[PDB]
């Protein structure tokens, strides 16, 4: 049994600029930093004005505690590097260079020219 | 000089003073310790001083840098649109969250004590927890 | 500071294009879809602040939008708005991410607007909109033109991975410059206040700073010391800039390749000499006056006869003192900048001598003397007119000649009279602003022949530092000049951006038949062509006897009716006119337009001043037409102003152009303030605007082709990986089955062009062809900005540990 209130506590604030309530579309960075994804539909029916008791609420039912980020990789894979950062770049990343060069070092220490996505989960997961 | 001194005897046990009770004083002699602090004189030595390491202690806690320009350096961070103010919700948050944090209350009194408004001037804030 | 008048050609230049996309296919809003809009309470109670963010709620309908406003925040209740006052948004944008507006996903006004505040909010006052710089007054020292930054701007290997900047423009100027042995020209324009001559003085000082050394350093100190005494003998404390510059300055520079200024060339055009006998309130003269009557010491204050700041005629006695200047510590770089452009002790002497019998001559008073309703000099001022005409070197009984007594022709007679006083004033007043005038440009004559190549310029790099358009509502002369100077650049402007844009085309071979060009020659001409414009007729009714301002406006309207350009005023149709400027109609007022043409010494007190003994008097007015009979265009301020412009002119259009657009983003001189309405205003004035859309248009969207394979591969990624295939045949694969019409990209000899549009559409296919991996890439990037963002909290806890140490010392004073 391990309790994670501090840290979503701690994540919300980070992307509310510290205010109780927090904007839309910083609640989907927010929920997605942890791994957790919605449909359109259950994203829909969200509250309009997400205030941070109702965020620590949703993410205790949804957060994967077993596998935070089941969504990067499940153990229920490995892609070249240039395919890699190109899907992200493709998908309009917020990431800058470095940031992407940073988890690389990091994910892919030998410059393999292959990535391993259980890796990169599991080192998100030790950043927690 | 005699203040010092005086502290010293009022918490003074065996002729040593605890790490706990030398930050009381250097709070009531208006310095303003941290654990930064608290943790430096642990390592050299230990958790109960005699008369001279309290002093040495009392050195460590003068902080001379401090203005209302470093102060204030974290609820700038959080200003986005540069205004000069933050709700109080946002500063109790920044308090009780990282840092020496404080508790909900000490937090809420300490703003609650400076303005009776929901946005509060950080940089006044700062120049008044100075003083 | 914002003004109604403000408020109308702000919302005049608000404009609305693109459709903003709230709804997907089903018909709901998206959650949490974001917009800007002009409508809302903040809006209406602030004048700063023109646009604000909103969220549509679920539940809109299409053709009336319900939204609740969430930045500034509000009160969380739904209004509606129409669609039309809805504008896209750049959400999830780090505006520190690149340099350029163009590179936003919506370019629209309030997410320009949007984009330079959150910038210049970080201390990030450069941004482009090619080919434009764009740098806003921060109002402070943001601590980035040192010289640790110069050396850091110089000296770092690839610019690129650099912030724009006023020293990038530097660079890559003087790189082109000994890249490919072209002259170029930077040119600094904007509004008062907007930081033009803070930008020209950060670039000359990059410009000075040699890797390794200047042997002729000598020059390069002349040349840096001539912002003082330029600064102290033209420029002025105005309600809008306590050191606003009352000329237009040019530049030439010869500086080597690593640095260091090795010959140079300097001018000054439409000195304000209005300024030398009046000023408005809460306003000075030159700052020259200032520093010399405070900073002599006890004996040149008794050589000279000096009184008080506040004892002077031609001084505004209420003013003297502005905030922040210390008009003596000036006056003392003033003096030892005069030596750095090798003036002697005698020399600087002589100078300030003159300027002390400018002041003095101001303190004479004339009388009328009825026996006729002659003038006469105050008896009580005899000696005050004789010491000044004594320290200007000047015939004190020829001086007063020429001002008392009037010559006329009446028959084909030469008749003896007198000046009345009023008229005697105006010549009184006439020789001081003419003498201070010609010692201004007798200044710069004599640097210019200490710091000039002997055989002029091979390659040069220019710099112009000028008023942008000025538009008040009362509008005249001095504002006629200024925006007829920049209609030339606009066109050089539009030149550059059409010939760059040609050759490119060209060089890949693709038509150039849809390109396009708004001329601006019409406009140039009803200003300009000789013959038929205002110059002209300004000109003409300057030269006829009786003209009078109103004549010369009549004139105008009848014979400029061929171009539209030209508009008579609907009030006041004499004395009031319209212009079609390319910023939009602008309205002048032509009172007293006569009265400034003419406003140039002539006559026999320039041949006095020519007959002075001191070599220096003599060279004021050194070979200047004698007009003996009437008045001739060569003393008329409009005449050779366009004879300056145009020679000034030729010489930038032989150049590469750079433009800095200089922006002033409050009225109030502080740090850290955005009036959005006033800047607004200005983002429409520089062509920034324009700038975006000009850039936009055809096939804006250029990679070559090995670019267009890894941005696009997985548009069809077989096509892209076919190991069979040339490189160029690959992305013709890809874009024969992507989905765009033809009339969206051609292929060049070696880049694809693609219609923004067909970019947007193709980044789009890209991110279908994806859809897989759209959980994976959120999730990883979202967990990163996390991190990212405690680490920028990490920066802050040693400050925010002591905040909290304060606040636990406090409770224990309880
Ligand atoms: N880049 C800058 N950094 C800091 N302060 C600046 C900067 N640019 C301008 N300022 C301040 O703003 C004042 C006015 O800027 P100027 O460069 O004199 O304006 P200007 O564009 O030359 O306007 P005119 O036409 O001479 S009235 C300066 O004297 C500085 O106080
Ligand atoms: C009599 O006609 C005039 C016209 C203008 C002036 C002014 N100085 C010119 C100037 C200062 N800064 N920038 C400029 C120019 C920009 C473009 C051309 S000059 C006084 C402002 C004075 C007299
Ligand atoms: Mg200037």
């Amino acid at each position: 049994a391990s309790d994670m209130e501090e840290k979503f506590r701690e994540a919300f604030i980070l992307f509310s600029s510290c205010s109780d309530h927090i904007e839309m579309y910083k609640f989907f960075e927010l929920m997605n930093s942890f791994g957790i994804i919605l449909t359109n539909d259950e994203k829909a029916a969200l509250p309009n004005d997400i205030n941070m008791d109702y965020w620590l609420n949703f993410a205790k039912k949804h957060y994967n505690y077993e596998q935070p980020f089941k969504h990067i990789n499940n153990v229920n894979v490995q892609i070249k590097i240039d395919n890699f950062l190109g899907i992200m770049k493709a998908l309009d990343t917020r990431l800058t260079e470095s940031d992407l060069n940073i988890l690389l070092q990091i994910t892919n220490p030998e410059n393999k020219s292959t990535l391993n996505l259980k890796t990169v989960s599991q080192k998100l997961t030790e950043s927690i | 000089e005699s203040d010092v001194r005086i502290y010293f005897n009022e918490k003074s046990s065996g002729g040593k003073i605890s790490i706990d009770n030398a930050s009381y004083n250097a709070r009531k002699l208006g310095l303003a310790p941290s654990s930064i602090d608290e943790k430096k004189i642990k390592e050299l030595y230990g958790d109960n001083l005699t008369y001279e390491q309290y002093l040495e202690y009392l050195s460590i806690c003068v902080h001379d840098k401090d203005n209302v320009e470093e102060l204030i350096k974290m609820f700038a961070h959080f200003d986005n649109n540069c205004t000069g103010y933050l709700t109080k919700s946002q500063m109790k948050n920044i308090l009780t969250t990282w840092g020496d944090a404080l508790t909900d209350q000490e937090a809420i009194d300490a703003l609650n004590a400076f303005s009776s408004e929901d946005n509060i001037d950080y940089k006044l804030f700062c120049e008044d927890i100075l003083q | 500071a914002v003004t109604n008048e403000e408020i109308k050609t702000a919302s005049k230049i608000v404009r609305r294009v693109s459709n903003v996309e709230a709804f997907d296919k089903s018909g709901s809003v998206f959650k949490g879809y974001q917009i800007w809009t002009d409508i809302s309470p903040t809006i209406e109670n602030d004048p700063n602040i023109m646009f604000v963010k909103c969220v549509v709620q679920q539940g809109s309908k299409k053709e009336k939008l319900t939204v609740v406003q969430i930045d500034p925040p509000g009160t969380g209740t739904p209004y509606d708005i129409d669609p039309t006052h809805a504008w896209n948004c750049n959400s999830q944008v780090d505006p520190m991410s690149f340099g350029d507006i163009g590179l936003l996903n919506h370019t629209n006004i309030p997410c320009v607007l949007d984009f330079l505040k959150h910038r210049y909010l970080k201390n990030q006052i450069y941004t482009t909109a090619v080919p434009l710089i764009v740098a806003i007054n921060p109002y402070k020292d943001l601590g980035n033109t040192t010289n640790e930054w110069i050396r850091r701007y110089r000296d770092t290997a690839d610019h690129t991975k650099l912030p724009p900047h006023v020293f990038t423009c530097a660079r890559e100027a003087l790189s082109n410059l000994h890249g490919v042995n072209k002259s170029q020209t930077i040119i600094v324009s904007g509004e008062s206040g907007a930081g033009k001559t803070e930008a020209t003085k950060q670039i000359m000082r990059y410009f000075a700073s040699s890797k390794s050394g200047n042997m002729d350093l000598r020059i390069q100190t002349a040349i840096m010391a001539a912002n003082p005494v330029l600064e102290a003998f033209g420029n002025a404390k105005t309600i809008r800039n306590n050191n606003s510059s009352r000329f237009g300055r040019f530049m030439q520079l010869v500086i080597s390749h690593e640095g260091g200024i090795r010959y140079g060339s300097v001018v000054a055009f439409l000195l304000e000499k209005s300024r030398i006998i009046t000023q408005d309130d809460n306003e000075r003269s030159y700052h020259i006056f200032y520093q010399f009557l405070k900073g002599a010491n006890s004996t040149m204050k008794s050589k000279f006869g000096l009184k008080g700041v506040t004892e002077y005629k031609l001084l505004n006695p209420n003013s003297t003192e502005v905030s922040g200047v210390d008009d003596v510590k000036d006056f003392e770089e003033v003096i030892e900048s005069l030596k750095n452009m090798e003036l002697s002790e005698s020399d600087i002497e002589v100078i300030f001598s003159i300027v002390a019998g400018i002041l003095t001559l101001g303190n004479v008073r004339l009388i009328e003397k009825q026996e006729s309703d002659a003038a006469a000099i105050m008896d009580e001022d005899m000696g005050v007119f004789n010491k000044a005409c004594e320290l200007m070197y000047l015939d004190p009984e020829l001086i007063k000649r020429e001002i008392l007594i009037k010559v006329t022709v009446a028959g084909g007679t030469k008749i003896e009279g007198r000046w009345n006083k009023n008229d005697a004033e105006v010549l009184k007043s006439s020789l001081c602003k003419a003498m201070y005038e010609k010692l201004f440009l007798w200044i710069i004559r004599h640097l210019n022949s200490r710091i000039e190549p002997e055989g002029g310029f091979k390659t040069f790099m220019g710099m112009l530092d000028i008023f942008g358009f000025e538009v008040f509502k009362n509008n005249s002369l001095e504002q006629l000049f200024i925006n007829i100077t920049n209609e030339m650049l606009q066109k050089n402007f539009v030149d550059i951006v059409f010939e760059r844009e040609s050759k490119l085309y060209k060089d890949e071979g693709i038509s150039t038949a849809e390109l396009k060009y708004t001329s601006n020659k019409e406009v140039i001409n009803v200003l300009c062509e000789k013959g038929k414009s205002v110059l002209s007729y300004l000109e003409d009714q300057c030269l006829a006897p009786g003209g009078t301002d109103e004549k010369f406006v009549s004139s105008c309207a009848t014979n400029l009716k061929e171009n539209n350009k030209f508009t008579p005023a609907k009030v006041a149709s004499n004395k009031n006119f319209i212009i079609q400027h390319t910023i939009g109609p602008i309205q002048y007022c032509a009172e007293s337009f006569l009265l400034k043409n003419k406003d140039v010494l002539r006559g026999d007190l320039v041949e006095v001043i020519k007959d002075s003994p001191n070599p220096i008097v003599q060279q004021l007015f050194e070979g200047q037409v004698i007009e003996k009979g009437k008045i001739a265009k060569g003393s008329l301020i409009g005449s050779q102003f366009l004879n300056q412009l145009t020679s000034l002119m030729n010489l930038i259009n032989s150049t590469e152009p750079h433009f800095i657009r200089c922006i002033k983003p409050n009225e109030n001189k502080k740090p850290l303030e955005w009036c959005e309405p006033k800047i607004l205003i200005q983002l429409h004035a520089l062509s920034i605007l324009e700038a975006l859309v000009l850039r936009q248009l055809g096939y804006s969207y250029r990679r070559t082709f090995e670019e267009f394979l890894y941005q696009y591969k997985f548009v069809d990624i077989a096509a892209a990986e076919d190991s069979s295939v040339e490189n160029q045949n690959k992305c013709v694969n890809i874009l024969k089955l992507s989905g765009l019409s033809e009339s969206m990209y051609k292929i060049g000899k070696s880049m694809v062009f693609l219609k923004q549009e067909g970019a947007k559409i193709l980044t789009k296919i890209q991110r279908e062809k994806l859809v897989e991996w759209e959980n994976c890439v959120s999730v990883i990037e979202a967990a990163i900005l996390k991190h990212k963002y405690k680490q920028k909290v990490n920066k802050n806890i040693p400050s925010l540990l002591r905040v909290q140490a304060h606040i636990r010392k406090k409770m224990v004073a309880q």
